[PDB]
């Protein structure tokens, strides 16, 4: 009638707005919209801090580049947003924190390009390390890359330097980086950015954890994995490139146990 | 404080004056104070897979075009 | 196959100190209890046993002087030998186990060992 | 406070939930939960350490995952005494649970042993 | 109201069609699975459906008990020098593969746990000696309590630790444990660390293992032969079986596809090829 | 002469037509004449800690000054 | 009437304060 | 009856509590308790950020030392709290901000000491500069000392270096540092800490300005001036010393116009 469509959407949070003309609807992970902590489920006793619009807004992370050889990318939440405005601050000043998210992955091309990206939101996305001599040894620094995120790889290369181990992840793509077959990842809340169809993925994620509230600096609730299901191709070009951009907005975030600021060792 | 429940009868004996027909029930009595000690009832519920199968915001109507 | 490598042995005078180290060639996804053994004549002797962390047992001779640690990640163990005695002179070994806090000379393989010579005066 | 009646002062008692640098200066302590205690007729002061934790229960051993935080005491102003008064004195501390405190999973203690 | 043992939906008879309704066409980009039934794409008859999913409910899926560890004992010549005859095992399911994999289809769970213990024994060196029926002590030492040092020290008195005295040759021992997690559910996976390394601290001090937390520290089971030393050596094994009862699970995940390697999600080189060879155009 | 009491259910099975929900009870029957033989009921009472915490003669009102 | 297995008292929401009521100050001498 | 007194008070804000056994009641400046911005008086249209307990709590500034020669001290609000936890952060991230305060000045001695401090809260406390060659020339840096504050002086000393002027305040005590006689300062909300009587001053200050909300980084609403009405004296000692400590808590603070963080030149 008025022409409303699943393809055209507008998302507004805080002082930010995102529009899209080629969407493929949107996903509300596990059918649960983000929410604040209910009294019946509460844990810490002190009055929580709820930043609202100060933190509940869209933050755009650094843009990456998709080419024929890209294997995939990954990020951790709330890790990726650790340095984002008031959200970052509120995160570091408190011992406890909980937050939901609206993740919007953006990537446009042309009616002449082709390819498909699988955008997956994985609860507790533990990734495999790089050593065949030590397990669970990836260091805090390497486990938390922040906004730049990390990348998947097509081949497992064990770290052989036992003098000074690299202590990093070595996530193999087809293994979703955690020893499970990629073809199954679809069990996790997800969307696919197929160039001929849409130019964006929207995933609304509720706070998911075994506790009501937890330490944000120590533990990442969700993990965002983007892998090319179908490789990039353009015209008859050997080296096409198209950018991929992430914009994430925390939702219904609350924090408890205020103290002095946590100053982590990030390098 | 006995709990009498019905059984789902698979193979039926040639009986309808004892077995097979007139609803076969079974008795259960809990002997311990702690619930952890109880046996499993197995009388479980199912749910619509939608939370995993159709996690989209705008409802899916199968007969219509997915993208509109 | 599976390989354990002892290191850190040497010759010191009485009252001295040493630190023995035993690492596995590659990681072992089963062996979590490590042990140390020694010998001089024709009989083996159990030194100390250490599971993942941090339960550590010792023997009625090496206790208080010896201490075992080992990483809870890397399949390797360490033996800190303090207040060493001329009686401690022996070849020290390393052997992985399963879930065996106890000790008995009953291990399948045997690496090579490391000689510890304790001088008197 | 167990000083003389003539001694005065203000102290700062603090509790900082874990996860950051342990307070070593008033500056930091001041940011967490705290009570500024003024010494006077009412000789004692109580600071409630509110149950602020990730897990529903904490471990009864030293454990990072279920760590509890830090308690510290600092001088808000200073202790001031007139002449002819002891310049040094003692304070005594006490600990107790609140009505919302509970424990679970009975186990044997390490506080007692019988050798042989 | 739909119970696990209820019959699945019947197939409704459907005839030919020629319309604008397009069940067959979809768009997987949305992240939704197309909810089709046979009648949407072919002509079907009426079928009264009798089958049920009673055997695939979560409860029924984990209805089997499973091995977790093999604890062992040992007697030497005499004492000679040794008196440390007792086994201590750190309670963790992550020691085997069978139960572990089944518990990985999900991210979180809650369950009362039933443990059954099968104990077997045997002789070593051929001898004319005869041992008398043994009694075993299986002692649960929760995280914190003092761990046995000698086979005959104070710790074995057990004034507060639950303990099971099993007589050999009787029905295997069994106990139940409530959901004992410090969280609202047990976490099969933990994407994080126990310690935040701080900048004004040494790297060593702020270090911890990736994916490890006290969320899963349940303590240990210490087992010993109660009977005193016998002249003839007897070796004993206690197999522990766990059956998760009254279980609930959250967040599905893809099952482990390559061989397990440690208590983490890590993988070993040379075990990364789960699929075999098969041509695209061969049935 | 059976004693039927309720259990405090911790972990609930996916059941509300047998387990989990509709109040789970347990039965107890005493078999011996001597009370000493009985098992422990565990159905115990709590009390206000005041006899130890506030053993003062004149009632304590927390908001007011202790010494007046 | 309070049984061992009863839930402990709930935490009531409380806001800022500025008054003569002095819960924090006490005197342990009383033995309370 | 129960023994409640004007002398014994307990103040609780956020996760902080202050007790006092020797108070002289408390002052609510102009009889107006701090409050949030009413819709009828609102100005900026965007949803404001209200940190609540994250910022509305007691922060203790650095302690100063009172001696026989102390002339007085001064601070500016919100300036003094510019680096205080989440309050500071929320301040720098927003273009606009408003806040009330509970200022509690602390200073104890003994029944044998003597002296009196006038604690004054002055709306728009503009202080006089140090030049007789240029007016209104005190620089931003010097005008905003932060938590350390500044000091009054007993003698006006004109800055004669016209090459590189000091560009600072030269606030003369008896002139309240602004060309008005000290003896009149009592027209401003105030309390006096007279050693024989009390050991603290408590002033609850509402947000006072010609606008509903204003730029916090540019303009200080209130000024706290502490001057010794009667000089310090102890026993028969020539050099007695007693510390003075300030603890300030923002109240009902709200902020509008979020952007990137303001990074001021403070030196
Ligand atoms: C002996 C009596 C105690 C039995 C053990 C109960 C707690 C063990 C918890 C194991 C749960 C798990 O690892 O999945």
């Amino acid at each position: 009638a008025c022409g409303y469509s699943d393809r055209v959407l507008q998302l507004t949070l805080g002082n930010s707005t995102i529009t899209t003309q080629e969407a493929a609807n949107s996903v509300v992970a596990y059918g649960r919209w983000p929410e604040y902590l209910r009294d019946s489920e509460a844990n810490p006793v002190d009055q929580p801090t709820e930043p609202d619009v100060a933190a509940c807004r869209f933050y755009t992370l650094d843009t990456v580049s998709w080419t024929k050889e890209s294997r995939g990318w990954w990020w951790k939440l709330p890790d990726a947003l650790r340095d984002m405005g008031l959200f970052g601050q509120n995160m570091y000043y408190h011992y406890l924190g909980r937050s939901g998210y609206t993740v919007h992955v953006q990537c446009n091309a042309s009616k002449f390009h082709q390819g498909a990206l699988g955008v997956f939101a994985v609860p507790e996305m533990c990734l495999a390390g790089d050593s065949n001599t030590t397990t669970m040894h990836t260091s805090y620094q390497n486990a938390n890359p922040g906004e730049k995120g990390g990348t998947f790889t097509g081949t497992f290369t064990p770290d052989n330097n036992q003098t000074s181990p690299a202590r990093r992840f070595c996530p193999v793509d087809y293994l979703l980086g955690n020893g499970t077959l990629l073809g199954n990842a679809f069990v996790f809340p997800h969307q696919i950015i197929n160039l001929r169809t849409n130019n964006c993925a929207t995933l609304v994620l509720p706070y998911v954890n075994s506790l009501s509230i937890d330490s944000m600096v120590k533990h990442n609730n969700w993990g965002i994995a983007i892998l090319p299901l179908a490789p990039l191709n353009f015209a008859s070009e050997s080296s096409p490139e198209i950018p991929i951009t992430l914009t994430i907005a925390p939702m219904c975030c609350e924090f408890n146990g205020l103290r002095n600021i946590t100053l982590p060792r990030l390098q | 404080g006995a709990q009498v429940s019905s059984q789902k009868v698979g193979a039926h004996e040639n009986s309808n004056r004892a077995y097979g027909g007139s609803t076969i029930n079974y008795t259960t009595i809990n002997y311990y104070r702690d619930s952890a000690s109880n046996a499993a009832s197995k009388q479980d519920f199912s749910q619509d897979p939608s939370k995993f199968t159709e996690p989209i915001k705008d409802v899916l109507i199968k007969t219509a075009p997915m993208l509109n | 196959q599976v390989q354990l490598q002892e290191s850190g042995g040497g010759s010191v005078q009485a009252g001295g100190s040493l630190r023995l180290s035993c690492a596995a060639s590659e990681y072992i996804p089963s062996a979590n209890c490590m042990r140390w053994f020694r010998q001089a004549p024709k009989e083996r002797e159990w030194v100390a046993s250490v599971l993942r962390g941090g339960y550590t047992w010792h023997a009625d001779s090496v206790k208080g002087r010896f201490t075992i640690s080992g990483d809870n990640a890397k399949t390797a163990a360490y033996l800190q030998m303090n207040s060493l005695k001329p009686e401690d002179t022996a070849i020290y070994y390393c052997a992985y186990s399963n879930t065996c806090p106890g000790a008995s000379a009953d291990f399948r393989s045997w690496g090579q060992g490391t000689q510890v010579t304790v001088s008197s005066h | 406070f167990c000083g003389s009646m003539m001694a005065t002062g203000k102290l700062l008692v603090s509790y900082a939930p874990p996860g950051a640098d342990p307070p070593k200066k008033r500056k930091e302590a001041m940011l967490g939960t705290h009570v500024i205690w003024d010494i006077g007729l009412q000789s004692s002061c109580t600071m409630v350490v509110p149950w602020i934790s990730n897990t529903t229960y904490r471990q009864t051993i030293d454990d990072s995952f279920t760590e509890g935080g830090y308690i510290s005491v600092f001088y808000q102003t200073r202790i001031v005494v007139p002449l002819s008064t002891p310049r040094e004195m003692d304070i005594l501390g006490f600990v107790s649970a609140c009505n919302d405190f509970s424990v679970r999973l009975l186990r044997d203690t390490t506080h007692i042993e019988q050798k042989a | 109201a739909a119970t696990s043992r209820d019959a699945l939906p019947n197939t409704e008879a459907s005839g030919p069609t020629h319309s604008k309704e397009i069940p067959a066409l979809t768009a997987v980009e949305t992240g939704a699975t197309n909810p089709l039934v046979p009648s949407d794409t072919v002509q079907t008859r009426h079928v009264v459906q009798h089958r049920s999913r009673s055997e695939s409910s979560i409860e029924s899926f984990f209805a089997r008990g499973a091995c977790v560890t093999i604890m062992t004992v040992d007697n030497p010549a005499s004492t000679t020098n040794k008196d440390k005859l007792f086994a201590v095992w750190k309670i963790t399911y992550k020691d085997t593969v069978q139960l572990r994999r089944k518990l990985e289809f999900f991210t979180y769970s809650r369950f009362d746990m039933e443990l059954t213990f099968v104990v077997t024994a045997n002789f070593t060196e051929t001898n004319n000696g005869h041992a008398l029926n043994q009694v075993y002590q299986i002692m649960y030492v929760p995280p914190g309590a003092p761990v046995p040092e000698k086979w005959d020290d104070y710790t074995w008195q057990t004034s507060s630790n639950p303990s099971i005295f099993y007589t050999y040759g009787t029905a295997p021992a069994r106990i139940s444990v409530p959901y004992v997690g410090i969280s609202n559910a047990y976490s099969h996976f933990y994407d994080g660390f126990s310690k935040v390394p701080l900048k004004d601290q040494s790297a060593a001090l702020g270090d911890s293992l990736y994916g490890a937390a006290s969320l899963n520290d349940f303590g240990i089971l210490a087992v010993r032969v109660v009977n005193d030393h016998n002249p003839t050596k007897v070796t004993s094994k206690i197999r522990v079986y766990l059956k998760p009862k009254h279980i609930r699970v959250w967040c599905p995940r893809p099952p482990r596809a390559v061989a397990y390697y440690g208590p983490g999600v890590d993988y070993k080189d040379g075990t990364l090829t789960p699929l075999s060879t098969k041509d695209l155009t061969t049935y």
